[PDB]
DNA sequence: TGCACGGCTCGGCCCGG
DNA sequence: CCGGGCCGAGCCGTGCTTT
């Protein structure tokens, strides 16, 4: 046994979405790109994922269906892994709603609910 | 003085620190051994003593060497163990055999692994044949092929000394032998190595007639003689082992081999001394080049073979190619080049930092480092422009625009290289070390003002010669200190030269003498007739600013100002030279006041100096030749399957060996292995402590005839020889072992349960077979480290040399430094920037990022052992790199037996083993394209042990049987005493070259390394000449190493060639790579019709199929051994490389014959069945034949 | 600059794909009548031949007429990411970039580097 | 001693029926 | 939604001008 805990952490970005978008998201940033970056703004979230030469560039609204509401504290970006991302993200149903905070060049949480009650955390490192 | 003692009692203190550990655990019992299986020595004789023997003689070797020497006291130990004073051994041959070990360990310093692995036996022989007299025999094994030229001439006249000793008779042959050893030298050229030597048959003849020994050993490789049968031999195969030491060894080696008896005072061998001897008007450039050419001769040795991928740089001493500068940089002088970055960068980074590449002038072969107070390349642009491209990032950004190289730019080349390969010294081409010497001297001579350059020079003298001069007195402190970074303006050179009297500054010199004078009188012309010009003043003396001509008006000519490496451009249809280039050109010609008039037997400076006032020197004369050969490389180390704990399994893991796999099947396994057994209650198995109650158990030896077990204490008694027969037993069995058992036991020994795979081998190669504990195994693959044959983990990456660093190059603060030590820089000031430069000290090491990479996981691996394995504390404590700072390594060449401790200090971002030039020489490397391997200290401590290495021949090879805490500058080599130290070199020397010298006639005006050994300044203060902004400056992978296919690797190859402008591809090039792809298709093609079928199954090989069509004996197909895409796997490229380029009428024939003949081959078997629906695919072959 | 609007990614995707099976690099020549292609492969035995006019596109805006090439193997990759009831746009600017996005459940933007072909 | 071809085996993906 | 097909990886092999 090796106890570890992480204490609350100041997220300055918080949003939740649907499975199925983040799934092809990291499929097609992990098609061009080695890893991604969380860029959200006010009322807007989008993730990029720059290759050597090519280029991707996912976008979402509030108005739009893949996301289910923001709330920016101030502008926030970050990049993660690809690897890791694939793994985690993997096996995700299309109709969950999974929470995502972040902030700036701290890590990621990411967790979604098991039967209303349970519940599975992640917490992502961040690069360099 | 006493910083070194310092130094070296820290040392001692942290291996200790280390050794108390090692020693700690290993008392527990869960190893081969209770203690340490790593003995430390401090000198030659302690390693003498350990490797080889008898004891006690340390004593005697230190002394006799402090009296005498190292030959006579070699020969005197020799003739005190003859005589038998350290304790009675046996018969005769003993007795030859003890002397000729100890004598060879002596006289070679007792690092490489002759004296053990390369001399198999040593024998008495009767000569039957004629008289029946006795004579001395040495066998060689395999392992002799490694220890050196000197190792084995010097085997061989210890031999003979021994065998004079001994009141031998000398060996007397017969004609047939000598015919069978010419046969053996012939086959073993022709079919297994080209040797790097190739002895006429009577040098051969002289040597085995006159060599007083037989010189013998046992079959190496799978051919047969035809001279069958000859006596006194028990083999009719080729005996390697052999026939390299007489043709690699006295032979090749006979100018030191006659020079080491010489010293001995041992006669006999006049016959080979007799061998060696008999083996042994006009203007001032004019006449210069032409005494030069007929000296001096090109040499094209180097580039007799070019292979697919690998490029040439650079045809035989042709100028445009490398320009030779003499000098020693911070990173270079043992056997490296100093390069420029931007050349590596313009040449699509093919170079990189440690690539090396096989040279013409000095040596063969050289590894690049990168230089920045050098030149680089000048281009020519797409759109016409002339550019000196001297920095890296102006190379980065004009990279794309390039369409010729005009030139390559310099390298810097040590004179310690041209004294160890004895090479005459080339004249010196015109550069700023040597236009301040002169300028110094001139202000002295006129003014008589004492000033010196690289130093400080007092403040009165200063302001004397500015206020002669006429100059800021700080500019002129600023140019004497670094005189390859500050250069004056045009005007005040000019100034300079018309004052002092000196030729004009090298910078602004033109390669005048790369044209004739009959273009320069042209140009004259043209530039007196229809240019304008833009004049200035400065101190009464003028100079043009810009030059402004059409193109048209200006015609034909533009190549001059091309081939002359002057900076230009284009625009509106005019050619405009800007204001440093202006003068740098007009002035030489006296501004158009004397026409300039082409004569015979002259050269284009000497008509210049004739005419002109100002004098020019030539600013290149001297160029060198290279080629790509060897790219750099920083990996691991594996074995042919990857393995990670040093087991056997058999074939129940599968191909991969997996033992958790096996494990998981409950598979039962049968192989040969050692099983121990407990006193006390009778556990038997493949353990060091019993499970039961954790007591050392005892090993079983087992007869092999009627397998009785009898543990270490009956054996003893019985003489480990059976009592019910009478044969020796053995210390192993095959027996059966369940994996599911034992890697359960492991599993929850260690509590390491997650681990997914677990190689293994499918046998163990040692006379004792013991396996290594699984719990080892069980961590490696946890940490991702694997094993070596000896169980130690090693990284190997080449090596390249450095005496100074400065603490911002590899990312240590000063305060670390500091604390390590460190207190001052190479003047004496005190360490307080990371701008300065400190000097290396000897055993101090700067590792790689890989290496780092590598090293934190078998730092983890080893600490994960300790608190599990051994419930110790845990050692290095590390999460980073650069917490491994202050930790000590060892560090081995391939072809040795003993190891040198190193430190970590930093590290680097290349791809190479930057370390002090003593700490390669006491591995007896060179420096020059070697590899060696690093390893943590606790790690070979904890691990290696002496029953796992193999008993072939050279299992001893290439593993640490002892270390060496301490490093001697006497004793480590040869080669590195020949390297100079001094902070620049004098203006005798440089007036010297022009003169054809050799170096040997100025090694007293230069100091060497030779010069200060057995004083206390050895360790203490030594110098380079040229400085480096970064020692890691440039490409760290060459672009070799990303290419995938042959017709890709020789477009580029070839477009490169195309480049530069002193290779000359079209057709050199390409007929040189087509005698490398011709031999493999016709080899390919004539080895098809005469193959060998084999079965897929077992590996059994038919002469011819059998007609059944399957495998009798076998449940599996017949295959080929020869496909047919073998054959024709390089055509595409042949035909492309003879269709595009200008070769030889014989090679496009041969290549088009040969397309018919594989066509032609297959006519019967594979039809041309298909139709296509168009034709004329470019083919050359159709084209040939219709015209 | 044009804007292409192609409904049914899939089918566009499968198309392309049985296309480039043979071949590895091809030119499409766009007009103001519609795509054209034809190549021929290294092995000189097979040669294939694809038009679609402006009446299938759902949306079509070309001004004057271009030659767009690019690798096959990207291409393919990118349209199998598309889905089977998503609309395919084909959009350029000024730059030599081929910018491919997929309109669906969410808007995924890619770029695609040019590459010149004899 | 690095490269280039050609027989297995052996899992991880996929896609359609 | 369960199963074939196809495609890397990873082991064992060969072979590298010659009247
Ligand atoms: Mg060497
Ligand atoms: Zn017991
Ligand atoms: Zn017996
Ligand atoms: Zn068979």
């Amino acid at each position: 046994e090796i106890e570890v805990d992480l204490p609350e952490l100041p997220f300055t970005a918080k949003v939740v979405i649907l499975g199925d978008v983040i799934k092809e998201a990291v499929k097609d940033a992990s098609l061009v790109s080695d890893s991604m970056k969380f860029i959200a703004k006010e009322n807007e979230f989008t993730m990029r994922a720059e290759g050597e030469t090519q280029e991707v560039e996912v976008k979402l609204t509030l108005e739009d269906e893949g996301l289910l509401d923001i709330e920016v504290q101030e502008e926030t970006k970050s990049a993660y892994g690809i690897s890791y991302l694939s793994d985690m993200v993997k096996g995700l149903g299309k109709a969950d709603e999974v929470t995502i905070k972040f902030g700036n060049e701290m890590p990621m949480q990411m967790e979604y609910y098991i039967r209303d009650e349970g519940r599975l955390i992640f917490l992502l490192a961040p690069r360099v | 003085p006493k910083e070194m003692e310092e130094y070296f009692e820290m040392l001692q203190r942290e291996i200790d620190k280390a050794y108390e550990i090692a020693k700690k655990a290993r008392a527990q019992g869960k190893d081969p051994s209770l203690d340490v299986e790593i003995p430390q020595a401090t000198d030659m004789a302690g390693r003498v003593e350990s490797l080889v023997g008898p004891p006690g003689v340390a004593k005697r070797i230190r002394e006799l060497v402090k009296e005498y020497g190292k030959e006579i006291a070699a020969l005197k130990i020799v003739d005190e163990i003859i005589e038998g004073k350290f304790g009675d051994l046996g018969s005769r041959e003993k007795y030859a055999e003890q002397a000729v070990r100890t004598a060879l360990a002596i006289l070679t310093e007792g690092i490489v692994s002759a004296p053990i692995e390369g001399i198999a036996n040593v024998k008495i022989k009767r000569n039957t044949w004629a008289d029946n007299s006795e004579y001395l025999a040495l066998y060689y094994a395999g392992p002799i092929r490694s220890s050196g030229g000197t190792a084995q001439a010097l085997s061989v006249l210890v031999g003979d000394y021994v065998r004079r000793k001994l009141g031998l008779d000398r060996f007397k042959p017969s004609e047939k032998h000598i015919e069978r050893m010419v046969e053996e030298v012939d086959l073993y050229h022709r079919a297994v190595t080209r040797l790097q030597y190739h002895p006429s048959p009577e040098e051969v003849r002289l040597a085995m007639r006159n060599i007083p020994i037989e010189i013998t050993g046992e079959a190496t490789d799978d051919v047969e003689v035809s001279h069958r049968d000859v006596p006194g031999v028990e083999t009719n195969q080729l005996r390697g082992g052999a026939i390299l030491v007489l043709a690699e060894g006295v032979l090749q080696k006979a100018k030191k081999l006659v020079k080491y008896i010489d010293k001995m005072g041992i006669e006999g061998w006049e016959w080979l001394k007799e061998f060696v001897e008999a083996k042994e008007d006009m203007g001032f450039y004019y006449s210069l080049y032409q005494k030069f050419k007929e000296e001096i001769a090109p040499s094209d040795k180097y580039a007799k073979e070019v292979i697919g991928g690998r490029p040439l740089f650079s045809d035989p001493s042709k100028p445009g190619g490398f320009r030779l500068r003499y000098g020693r940089s911070r990173a270079s002088g043992f056997a490296t080049w100093g390069i420029n970055p931007a050349t590596m960068i313009l040449v699509d980074e093919f170079l990189a930092i440690g690539t090396q590449l096989k040279t013409e002038r000095p040596g063969k072969g050289a590894v690049v480092t990168p230089v920045t107070t050098i030149e680089g390349p000048i281009v020519k642009l797409k759109d016409g422009s002339v550019l000196r491209v001297d920095d890296y990032n102006l190379a980065l950004k004009v990279r794309e625009d390039v369409e010729e190289i005009l030139y390559l730019g310099d390298a810097v080349i040590a004179f310690g290289d041209f004294v160890e390969n004895n090479q005459t010294l080339l004249p010196a081409n015109y550069c700023e070390e040597w236009w301040i010497l002169e300028f110094v001297k001139a202000l002295k001579e006129i003014y008589e003002v004492h000033l010196e350059p690289f130093t400080e020079n007092e403040e009165e003298s200063i302001e004397e010669a500015s206020d002669y001069l006429e100059i800021d007195p700080e500019f002129l402190k600023e140019m004497l200190r670094d005189p390859l970074r500050v250069k004056p303006p045009v005007e005040l050179a000019i100034h300079f030269s018309e004052v002092l009297g000196i030729p004009l500054h090298p910078y602004y010199t033109l390669y005048w003498n790369s044209v004739e004078p009959k273009d320069v009188e042209k140009l004259w012309r043209l530039l007196k007739n229809y240019a304008e010009i833009e004049w200035s003043n400065f101190r009464g003396i003028k100079f043009a600013k810009k030059i402004v001509i059409s193109q048209e008006k200006l015609g034909d000519s533009k190549r001059t100002l091309e081939l002359l490496g002057l900076p230009h451009t284009v625009r509106d249809g005019n050619v405009i030279v800007d204001y440093p280039w202006a003068a740098a050109l007009l002035t030489p010609l006296g501004n158009l006041n004397w026409e300039f008039m082409a004569k015979p037997l002259y050269a284009t400076i000497d008509i210049i100096n004739e005419n002109n006032e100002i004098k020019l020197r030539d600013r290149g004369i001297s160029w060198i030749g290279a080629r790509m050969g060897r790219p750099e490389k920083a990996k691991e180390r594996k074995m042919k399957p990857p393995v990670q704990v040093l087991f056997p399994i058999g074939l129940a893991g599968g191909s991969s060996r997996d033992i958790k796999k096996a494990a998981e099947e409950g598979k039962v396994a049968e192989v040969e292995i050692a099983f121990f057994k407990c006193p006390k209650c009778g556990h038997v198995g493949p353990e060091h402590l019993c499970p039961n109650c954790g007591t050392r158990k005892e090993l079983l030896w087992v007869c092999p005839r009627c397998n009785a077990e009898y543990p270490e204490s009956q054996a003893e008694g019985y003489n480990y020889t059976c009592p019910k027969c009478n044969v020796k037993l053995r210390p192993y069995a095959k027996r059966k072992i369940r994996p599911s058992e034992l890697l359960n036991r492991a599993m929850e020994n260690v509590k390491v349960y997650g681990v997914d795979k677990l190689k293994g081998v499918m046998g163990m190669t040692s006379g004792w077979k013991m396996p290594e504990p699984l719990e080892k195994g069980l961590l490696r693959a946890k940490n991702d480290v694997y094993v070596f044959k000896d169980g130690t983990i090693r990284f190997d990456a080449t090596d390249a040399p450095i005496t100074h660093f400065r603490p911002r190059e590899i990312g240590v603060s000063v305060e670390k430094l500091r604390e390590l030590g460190y207190t001052h820089d190479f003047e004496g000031k005190p360490l307080v920037s990371e701008d300065q430069i400190v000097e290396l000290k000897p055993q101090d090491i700067i590792l790689s990022k890989e290496a780092g990479r590598y090293l934190l996981k078998v730092a983890k691996f080893v600490d994960d052992l300790l608190e599990k394995f051994y419930g110790l504390p845990r050692f290095y404590n590390a999460e980073k790199m650069e917490d491994l700072i202050g930790h000590l390594v060892i560090g081995l060449a391939p072809h040795t037996s003993a190891g040198i401790v190193g430190r970590i200090i930093g590290f680097v971002d290349a791809l190479v083993g930057y370390a002090h030039p003593y700490f390669h020489a006491a591995k007896r490397r060179n420096c020059d394209g070697d590899e060696d391997a690093v390893m943590l200290l606790l790690d070979a401590l904890l691990n290696f042990s002496r029953y796992y290495l193999p008993e072939k021949r050279g299992g001893k090879m290439d593993a640490p049987l002892v270390i060496t805490t301490r490093l001697d500058p006497r004793e480590v080599d040869s080669e590195v005493h020949n390297m100079d130290i001094v902070r620049y070199y004098p203006l005798e020397f440089y007036e010297a070259t022009y003169e054809l010298k050799s170096p040997k006639e100025l090694v007293g005006v230069i100091e060497r390394v030779e010069d200060r050994l057995g004083k206390p300044e050895m360790y203490y203060g030594l110098k380079f000449t040229h400085d480096t902004d970064d020692i890691a400056l440039g490409p760290k992978m060459s672009l070799y190493k990303q290419l995938g296919d042959m017709e890709e690797k020789v477009r580029r190859q070839l477009e490169v060639a195309k480049r530069i402008r002193a290779v000359d591809e079209h057709g050199v090039a390409e007929k040189i790579l087509n005698s490398h792809l011709i031999p493999d298709l016709r080899g390919n093609l004539r080895s098809f019709t005469r193959q060998e079928f084999r079965c897929v199954k077992c590996n059994t090989k038919f002469r011819r199929p059998p007609l059944n069509g399957k495998c009798p004996v076998c449940g599996g197909k017949i295959v080929l051994t020869v496909s047919k895409g073998a054959i024709e796997k390089y055509l595409g490229t042949a035909k492309m490389l003879v269709t595009e380029y200008n070769v030889k009428n014989y090679t496009r024939q041969r290549i088009c014959l040969t397309e018919r003949d594989i066509d032609s081959l297959f006519e019967n078997v594979f039809p041309e069945t298909q139709l296509t629906l168009i034709v004329n695919p470019n083919d050359i072959c159709q084209r040939l034949v219709m015209a | 600059p044009f804007e292409i609007v192609f409904e049914g990614a899939k089918e566009f995707a499968q198309l392309i794909e049985t296309a480039s099976r043979l071949i590895d690099e091809a030119a499409f020549k766009v007009t103001e009548e519609g795509i054209s292609m034809r190549a021929m492969d290294p092995s000189r035995v097979v040669l294939i031949d694809l038009n679609l006019p402006a009446s299938i596109f759902s949306k079509y805006e070309v001004d004057g007429e271009e030659t767009i090439g690019v690798n096959m193997d990207h291409l393919k990759k990118v349209l199998k990411r598309g889905k089977a009831k998503e609309t395919l746009i084909l959009r350029k600017g000024e730059e030599n970039f081929l910018e491919i996005s997929l309109q669906g459940t969410a808007t995924r933007t890619f770029k695609l580097p040019l590459i010149d072909v004899e």
